[PDB]
């Protein structure tokens, strides 16, 4: 990325197509992170996600808790 | 017997011993008996002294032999049995004391207890 | 996240270049800041992916919960 | 104010997918300005070959010769810098003392011993002096280092008399990146724990100069063209214990025992006129500082935890005591006997001469050290004032050279109470009084004696007189 490209930039001025690579590798960096999916900051997503593991606490605990009240015929 | 820790205290904080005699006239009722006066502290200030000469303190002495009872310092330090402990550095400064003392002349003690000054002498 | 880690992750790579060609081609405080904003992105680049996984994880077990529950409820 | 002009506007004037036409096209055209291509062990990872480039350019840069085989390994041309880590000249050398200190994350002590060094080895000769004497003297200063070991070696009793105390032997590896060592300071006081000696691994006999306080001592000079040997001579084995100094020959060496005295503690004259005696004229030709000794050094000493805020303590030295408050002063400003005012040394020349007669010339100076240590411990952070209760004002006078005493109006009395103070010993500090023959008995036995000298503090040994001679 950043010092990737700047280390080659300083070992060989230090005294051929670089440019190109660097923004086919930037290019592709920028697909990736917009195919992953997540556009907005992680605070909402982490925020969602606890919300999704308290609901999957309760329906265990509800499941649980039907198990036990077993007093039929 | 107050008049030691007196001095203690006025020793004890870094007075500019010509202040000293406000404290001093304040501290006593100002003409009861000067015979407990400057004249014994130079004997008790350098009896814990020993083999040093206890300065910072020989300035109270200084500013007091401009007019004060020059008998009784004469006397004390003259029955003073301080070449018998032969410190040899402390007598330095006796002698320092009695030069500016009796190198120009003694005071008048409008008595006859003068003649016993000479006696002292 | 990923598409704002990605975005400061080009900017300060963009801007790391820049300053590279221009000190190259002419002969302390901003080189330090985007080092922190690219180990920032890298760091939030990681924790996306974390949280993509986890977030895998939690639809699969919420899925079997809501399969459990209707279940259940049938 | 803003950085808007970072990522907003620069990357559209940076002069993409046709845009890389800079490396043929365009190319028809530092030391601390532009650090960017400097600074390239901090932008990648630290390799091999990443601080071998910074070192060539920056050799190249300030002008050394200096090349190898190909790119990957490169030692350093010099006298004896030629070591590889994990013959014109010194012989081939492979020791640890240059492959220990870099094994697995070393990254400091790489660019400023070596520097350091180099820059030592530095004087008005021309290919006469400034690699020929620098050599000789580089090979010179290794007897005194291996008659120093030995004589450790010998002294097979303990090291805390032998090591630190009494004579010199707590020296380490005089080559490189490290020059030789000994115990200048005398610290007597421990961590903040008990004084356990050999942290995780240090078992050699040696002592170097990491555990607590050590000094460093080199031998480099410039102008310094006395009479001395140029090569190390004394270096067998002694009959029983140890030998003197023998020499031859005896030439004139352009250099010094410059060493790198830490802290500029103040001397007396009597260390002057012992090096006015040694190597011909005295270790320094510049206006003596006579200025305060003791109440300069006290704050130099002390200085070290003292925060930007200014102190202005004035001769005062309120602290504490073992359950209570306390103060102190220093008698300044007191002409003791001597007439004058005692004499300052406050300066860093530690340009001492070959291994002569300097069989004390360190424990006088330690014994100083200590005297100084004494007195100053009362002052280092404690600002109290306005205290009601205690208050024990002292003033510590030193009337004789490297004599000091304490009167304070001890409450264990209703009178003063003095103590003589006197660094007879190097460790061995004397701690009699006179007392007199009509005074109270709040003067202990000698066994408040050696138990203050044991504590080694103005402070801890008043409030220890105060409470055990006391003891009502």
């Amino acid at each position: 990325f950043l010092p990737l490209v700047h280390n080659v930039i300083k070992c060989m001025d230090k005294d051929q197509d670089l440019n190109a690579l660097k923004t086919k590798f930037q290019e592709l960096r920028k697909l990736i992170g917009t195919m992953p999916g997540i556009h907005v900051s992680p605070e909402q997503q982490q925020q969602q996600l606890h919300s999704l593991r308290e609901q999957v606490r309760t329906k265990n605990e509800l499941l649980q808790k039907y198990k036990s009240l077993c007093m039929f015929e | 017997v107050n008049l030691k820790q007196a001095i203690l205290q006025a020793w004890k904080e870094r007075w500019s011993d010509y202040q000293w005699a406000i404290n001093m006239k304040k501290f006593f009722p100002k003409g009861a008996t000067w015979d407990i006066l400057n004249l014994a502290e130079a004997l008790l200030e350098q009896a814990m002294i020993g083999p040093s000469p206890n300065p910072l303190i020989l300035s109270y002495l200084k500013y007091a032999i401009s007019s004060q009872m020059v008998s009784c310092s004469s006397v004390l330090t003259a029955i003073s049995k301080f070449d018998d402990f032969s410190r040899d550095l402390c007598v330095q400064a006796l002698l320092d004391i009695m030069d500016m003392f009796c190198d120009r002349l003694s005071c008048h003690g409008k008595a006859e207890e003068c003649i016993g000054l000479c006696r002292a002498l | 996240t990923r598409e704002r880690l990605l975005s400061a992750l080009e900017d300060l790579e963009v801007l790391s270049r820049e300053l590279i060609e221009m000190l190259a081609i002419s002969r302390e405080n901003q080189v330090l800041e985007l080092l922190i904003h690219r180990d920032g992105d890298f760091q939030e680049l990681m924790k996306l992916a974390l949280n993509q996984g986890k977030v895998h994880h939690e639809m699969q077990a919420l899925e079997k919960e809501v399969e459990k529950r209707d279940s259940d409820i049938q | 104010l803003s950085k808007m002009s970072s990522l907003l506007e620069r990357l559209h004037a940076k002069f993409w997918s046709e845009t890389i036409k800079l490396v043929r096209q365009v190319m028809e055209k530092q030391h601390l300005v532009s650090c960017l291509e400097t600074l390239q062990k901090a932008l990648k990872v630290t390799s091999l070959p990443a601080m071998t480039d910074r070192l060539e350019s920056i050799a190249r840069q300030n002008g050394l010769g200096s090349h190898l085989s190909a790119s990957g390994t490169e030692c350093y041309i010099t006298s004896d810098m030629f070591y590889v880590e994990v013959h014109h000249g010194e012989n081939p050398v492979s020791c640890p003392e240059l492959v220990q200190q870099l094994r697995e994350k070393n990254f400091e002590e790489f660019s400023k011993h070596l520097k350091g060094l180099v820059n030592l080895y530095n004087l008005p000769g021309d290919n006469k002096l400034k690699t020929k004497m620098y050599l000789a003297l580089q090979s010179l200063e290794q007897d005194l280092s291996k008659m120093a070991i030995m004589y450790w070696k010998a002294t097979n009793a303990a090291p805390l008399d032998k090591i630190l105390h009494g004579s010199v032997g707590y020296l380490t590896p005089r080559s490189g990146g490290h020059l030789m060592n000994m115990k200048y300071y005398a610290s007597p006081s421990d961590l903040l724990d008990d004084k356990t000696a050999s942290p995780i691994i240090l078992h050699e006999k040696n002592v170097p100069r990491s555990l607590g306080m050590n000094a460093s001592v080199t031998i480099e000079g410039t102008s310094a063209m006395y009479k001395l040997p140029i090569a190390p001579l004394i270096m067998g084995s002694h009959p029983a214990d140890n030998k003197w100094t023998p020499s031859f020959n005896s030439v004139d060496l352009p250099a010094c025992f410059f060493l790198k005295f830490p802290q500029p503690i103040p001397v007396s004259k009597a260390f002057v006129q012992k090096l006015q005696n040694c190597t011909g004229i005295p270790l320094f030709e510049t206006p003596p500082t006579y200025l305060p000794l003791y109440e300069l050094i006290t704050q130099f000493e002390l200085s070290k935890d003292p925060d930007p805020l200014p102190l202005n303590h004035n001769m005062r030295f309120y602290a504490a005591l073992p359950g209570q408050q306390h103060c102190y002063f220093l008698n300044k400003d007191a002409p003791l006997p001597d007439g004058q005012s005692l004499q300052g040394t406050l300066v860093s020349k530690i340009t001492f001469q070959h291994p002569g007669r300097v069989p004390l010339i360190l424990n006088m100076i330690r014994h100083q050290v200590a005297y100084n240590t004494l007195i100053g411990s009362c002052v280092k952070r404690t600002i109290l004032k306005e205290d009601s209760p205690g208050l024990l004002q002292f003033e510590v006078c030193p009337l004789s050279e490297s004599r000091f005493s304490v009167s304070f109006q001890h409450p264990v009395n209703d009178s003063l109470v003095c103590v003589v103070m006197d660094v007879q010993d190097s460790t061995h500090v004397s701690c009699k009084l006179y007392k007199g023959l009509s005074d109270a008995l709040i003067c202990t036995d000698d066994f408040i004696a050696k138990v203050v000298q044991r504590c080694m503090s103005i402070p801890v040994t008043m409030r220890a007189i105060r409470r055990k001679a006391e003891t009502i």
